[PDB]
């Protein structure tokens, strides 16, 4: 198994949607690799659509929580929950390969949550929070202002590479490195 | 059809019916009963008898300004259910012609509702949710002659009502007993 | 169509069906048509003929407060089935006027529904079910001539009724043997 | 529909059809032509044409108290198919004026049903399905002439019937030969 | 039918009903009904009433073409709902003649969409998308009386109008209080 | 196997919707973590919706039983049963990442449970069993009262982790040990 | 797997609906404990909100048949055919956590069995049966007499792990044994 | 398993519809391959109707960022994301097997993307960006002008393998090397 | 598993639909083998309706790449894709069991390609070069006029393993060895 070839050598992937059985997965891989060697780097592959805001917050924590420095690389996408975890890596170790693009876009609720509107209200001033702590997160890990991220991820902002470096979401748009 | 027919023959009576949930069609269908009733005889009432579990709320604000703006009083009928929207249009009824029958169950709740989309698209539709009950809440503080702090508290989930506890907490003004 | 034609012709008969599951549509059906035979002569009873598997009870306290308020007397008839809310209305009719036909079959039964939602939603809904509940058995216990306490003992779970049977306890005045 | 004014011009001449499964819809579209047929002319007889693959026993139930209480006779029609409660109808007319066309079948057997919900339900079901099938088994004896325990072991499981069979076992009166 | 029957009474007095989502279908029989009535009368308006969600853009654009080269005034009536293209259709009236029943909503927001196929087809619907969205807004411009910079910004997501609010932006020129 | 890995170092993922599959997994993990040692602490890493009341309180007894401390972290959402499972781990160590929700709310019937009146008089006042019952345990363990828990879930009350630790149900809002 | 470690340390989980796959798994795992040693207790864990009557006397027939002794603890739930398993345990040897809800009612058909009246007489008297063998299963395990069972089980009885312990159905509810 | 003896080979398959699990599988494939050695080939097999665009550029930026060259061998079809990952190998190291067809279109999206015409200019301003991106992409690869990419792939343009030698996708149609 | 060790004696199965999914498992089957031994007969019993076209020619192209020669032996029936890849055997080594059926029949597309008249051109122009690729095919390994391959695929043309031999698509009805 290649997957757990990498994982030996400190390597994650964020490849599917964010949700919990995705973060789950992460945050079981990133406490194995802190409790193995806290002082290594675990290098995160994100080729993720995103996904979920409480699974982002998991991950995000989690990449957060443990000893070990998150190289955080994109490859192909990170959109969404997973632009948030591709800017939550370690700074100065926040990739992408130069033909991966950043999606930022606020959160959303996927299909329509029924219920009295006190409780909508209660929803609401949920996805609010959860817009403006997703605001915040990319506030300290781009170096830009929160109100900058409202604006920007009022819809879909998709950035390439260079475009992410110059926001702040990567800190280098990885070169390739081929020999020949 | 023999239902249409029963329904045509008490509209020349001027008694209409919302008798099923207030949604858009039978909203506009009864607008359009009480334009044409009003267009016959702006003086004779118009009997409502309510039936409904309630609905949409710009369908029953619909079926509202269109028994407001007629210049026939608009007597509500309470005929077993006068649930949410048919709660609303009950009690929306000229004053002193509001009508409970004696085993009608009047439920007055919040309205009901759906987020989706995206944070911004949620925080418009839960300020406009936000004037939807406020708005839902002061007219039926103007229909039972309550404050609105007590209609909001009562509706927050649920509230049922008897035809004797509709009548004084003020959604109909009788309760008939022939 | 026929069926709706042969119903129109005992519409003029005086006689109306109760022949499906009573549920908000044919209850205001029936509204209608006790409305627009008691708008026609005051005097004349209307025929109620019930086959009807039950159904919602709103539907069919609606048909019940609009029976007890028309001026003219209600003849009811279980034809075949009268169960639940047709058992309900069936009883309903105006005394000695409710006719059981000698194979007709009478089910009484505590109501059906369903809870749903928060806690705080399910103990508003077991509080109306509860005033629902009692209604029906107290509405039964008139009906019937019966007390409550026999009513909610004997309508725990499904009991059913010959016409002889639902003649001693109090559904049915007459059965009709012509 | 043409196929509802074919229907309404037999119905002008008395002649009604069962030519369905017997469910409530086409059981109170029967009763009601029945009653107004007997309200045009109690003295004429009524044509019941009868191709049914049986259906609901109160339904039946129900057109078969109506034609008894109809003062004109019910002459039934095996025309194709009696099964099951278009068996029991077909049997169930005026003695003397059941007829069976000759190429037409007739299937009689016990009730079909079914069992849901708690033991305490099923045993009231139980008990209710021993009152149907012994009722639909006197009827049935009431019917053939026949007495109830060969009723009740012929309707075990599908028995079978011709026009001759059904001639002698009593469920109907006359082949028709023109 | 009788809802069919009530809209064709009122399509006598000249009272039309925009009273569901504006697809093709119900706008080719609202264009088809101001034709006719600009062919009996060319003096007297026509009230559109509209309790409407919004719809397709060109089957509004169908309505509002046939609309303004109508002869005749179309006075326009928000009852209940005017959302996206019944916004648009409601401001689409005869100024001074477009009016909002007191608690009316009016839902203004930029079109909505779908893109589909291949990379070339996307983005001419989008040049499509920007000509549909500049047509939409440069119209509301007009109607209201507001810069089409106001109706940008303010259209970007759903921005919600109360009848006093839809007063004082310009899609109704007065509210009905009788 | 991460997960393997940790729960050798005896971790445990509440990392799915809270039913009787997932308690079962739960339990039979509690329960060899305390036959294994039976003083060493078991930490609840708790990423969940929550799920039954039932599997909430096989868990929670469950949690309860061992011998063993439970260390309840909160990682993204601990909402419903897993709230109440994250308010139920050990006092003084119950955690939660700094961007993890915690929505308390009183319990539901999913869908429509039909039925006879009488039936629908026991299902009301099982639910609210389960209602009083959450209230009482969310009160020995967040130290409110029962009728302080009863209105502030009576609709869904969403916590931060800060808001959390305020209310009781967890006790250390968990701070980042990255060594960087 | 945890479930391996405690099937070892002989404690079996009835966590599932009691169907026929879950009664046979109950089943081998009962008797290859009897074969292992049948002297040593089998300890039954039980979270399931019961099932089939067939499945129920097979694994409340296996239980009884067994050599060693069957410790049933519940945990969360044993509603219908598993508040019976429960009950089925060794006396002195059944056991609740406090915060596990017992659940006895009558037996149910599941959907409607069609079928000719002579066929429902026969499912009806079987229903019967199964409704008076359980009442009957119940009263020589709870000590009540089976009219008791029978009105008490006429419509859903859910009993608290303390209202089960006077009822019969367990015999101690099973303290919290955390050191802490 | 002859998946993975070719993957120790240094052989991998592109076999499947290139979405973000083919593409996860993909990178983790040449990644571990690049760690083993970086100087030895890597063979890139691939019989693949193409996918998604993000799946594409995952796979492509992953086989120009390893230091080992990627042969890339078309068998049966490359179409699509598939005819741009088979230009994406290391040139005089393109392969197609003789009767391998090479399909290159625009991009496109997979059903319709509901929104808001504001949305909506965002994603058609995206899929005008993967559209250029694949443009640019197929240049660099084939050595033709980005515009004349654009008109030969405005339709499905099917080559050869032949055709796709010529027009650059290709740098050898593979001979057989059958000894009979 | 009887796959393995008929894998090591290098005899494989064309036993399912012709997909892409099949086609990477015989591809990576023949690649094996061939690295394994080059001289030795590869064996590839034939149970197949066929299926796509590509995966026809990815399947095809690769017997034919390989140095090892393909002993394709018809089982059953080798249908579509898979009488083109009976024929495709090395000649001399390719052989039918006597009631196996070979049909023969132009390509298809399953169920309708929707699009633009122009892209229907392009489809349309790729089944008929699909066709003409079977037919030249079908020509050069049957020994026949690809011309007159068209007129007998113009419909479904079943052969028997006898009749296959005289059309040129095996070599030897492969006679029954058994010893008694
Ligand atoms: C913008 C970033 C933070 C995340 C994006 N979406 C969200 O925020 C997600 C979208 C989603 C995903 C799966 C299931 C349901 C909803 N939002 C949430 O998770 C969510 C959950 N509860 C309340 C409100 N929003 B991403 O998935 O597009
Ligand atoms: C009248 C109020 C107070 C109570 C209930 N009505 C509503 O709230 C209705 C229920 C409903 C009906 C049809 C479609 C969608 C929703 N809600 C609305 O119409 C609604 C919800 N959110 C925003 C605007 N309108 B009633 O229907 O139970
Ligand atoms: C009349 C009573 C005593 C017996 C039965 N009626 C009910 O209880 C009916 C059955 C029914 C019909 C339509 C929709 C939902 C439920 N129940 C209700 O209408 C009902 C249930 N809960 C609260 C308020 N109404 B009958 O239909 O079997
Ligand atoms: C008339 C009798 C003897 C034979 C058959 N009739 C029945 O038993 C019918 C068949 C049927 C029709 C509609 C819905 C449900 C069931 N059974 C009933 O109506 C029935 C069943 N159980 C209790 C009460 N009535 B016939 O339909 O085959
Ligand atoms: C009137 C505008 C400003 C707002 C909304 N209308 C639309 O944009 C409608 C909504 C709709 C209705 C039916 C079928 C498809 C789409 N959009 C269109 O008709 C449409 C969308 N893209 C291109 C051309 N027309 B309204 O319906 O909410
Ligand atoms: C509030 C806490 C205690 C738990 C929350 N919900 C509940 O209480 C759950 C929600 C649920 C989950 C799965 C299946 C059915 C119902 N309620 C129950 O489990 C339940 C079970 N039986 C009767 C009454 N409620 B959580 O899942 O949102
Ligand atoms: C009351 C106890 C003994 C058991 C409860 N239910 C039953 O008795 C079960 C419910 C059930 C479960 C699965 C499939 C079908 C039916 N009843 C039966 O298994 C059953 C089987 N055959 C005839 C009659 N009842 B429990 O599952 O709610
Ligand atoms: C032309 C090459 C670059 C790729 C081709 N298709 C695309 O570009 C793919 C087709 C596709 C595949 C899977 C799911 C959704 C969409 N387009 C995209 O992935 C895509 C994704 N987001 C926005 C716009 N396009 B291929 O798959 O036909
Ligand atoms: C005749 C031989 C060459 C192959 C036969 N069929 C084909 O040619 C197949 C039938 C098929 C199989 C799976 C999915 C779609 C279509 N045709 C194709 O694969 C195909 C693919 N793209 C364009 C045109 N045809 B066989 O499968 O009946």
């Amino acid at each position: 198994n290649p997957y757990n070839k990498l994982f030996e050598e400190r390597i994650i992937f964020l490849g599917v949607q964010v949700d919990d059985a995705s973060a789950n997965d992460i945050m079981a891989q990133l406490l194995v690799l802190e409790s193995l060697d806290p002082d290594r780097d675990i290098t995160m592959y994100i080729n993720s659509p995103g996904g979920g805001f409480t699974s982002l917050m998991a991950i995000y924590d989690t990449m957060q929580y443990v000893r070990a420095d998150i190289q955080t690389v994109c490859l192909g996408q990170a959109a969404s929950a997973a632009a948030v975890l591709l800017a939550a890596g370690t700074p100065g170790k926040r990739m992408a390969l130069p033909n991966a693009r950043v999606l930022i876009h606020q959160p959303s609720l996927s299909g329509v949550i029924q219920g009295q509107f006190s409780d909508l209200e209660i929803q609401a001033a949920e996805i609010e929070r959860m817009r403006t702590l997703m605001e915040t997160t990319l506030a300290r890990h781009t170096g830009k202002d929160a109100g900058v991220i409202r604006k920007d991820t009022d819809r879909d902002k998709i950035l390439t590479a260079e475009e992410a470096k110059d926001y702040g979401i990567i800190d280098t748009v990885l070169e390739y490195r081929k020999l020949s | 059809s023999l239902t249409d027919s029963v329904y045509e023959r008490l509209l020349s009576e001027r008694i209409i019916f919302l008798g099923s949930e207030v949604n858009d069609e039978i909203a506009n269908r009864l607008c359009a009963q009480i334009l044409l009733l009003a267009a016959e005889d702006a003086s004779k009432d118009i009997s409502l008898y309510i039936n409904s579990p309630g609905g949409s709320i710009s369908a029953g604000m619909a079926i509202y300004d269109t028994m407001v703006l007629a210049p026939c009083d608009i007597a509500t009928y309470a005929m077993g259910m006068a649930a949410s929207m048919g709660e609303f249009l009950l009690a929306a009824g000229t004053k002193g012609k509001r009508y409970a029958l004696p085993h009608a169950r009047i439920l007055m709740h919040q309205p009901l509702g759906g987020v989706t989309g995206s944070a911004a698209d949620i925080a418009i539709q839960a300020e406009q949710f936000a004037v939807i009950k406020k708005e839902m809440f002061r007219l039926n503080a103007e229909f039972t002659g309550q404050p609105i702090e007590r209609i909001e508290a009562d509706s927050d989930r649920d509230r049922w009502f008897t035809a004797a506890e509709a009548l004084e907490y003020g959604f109909v003004d009788h309760i008939i007993t022939r």
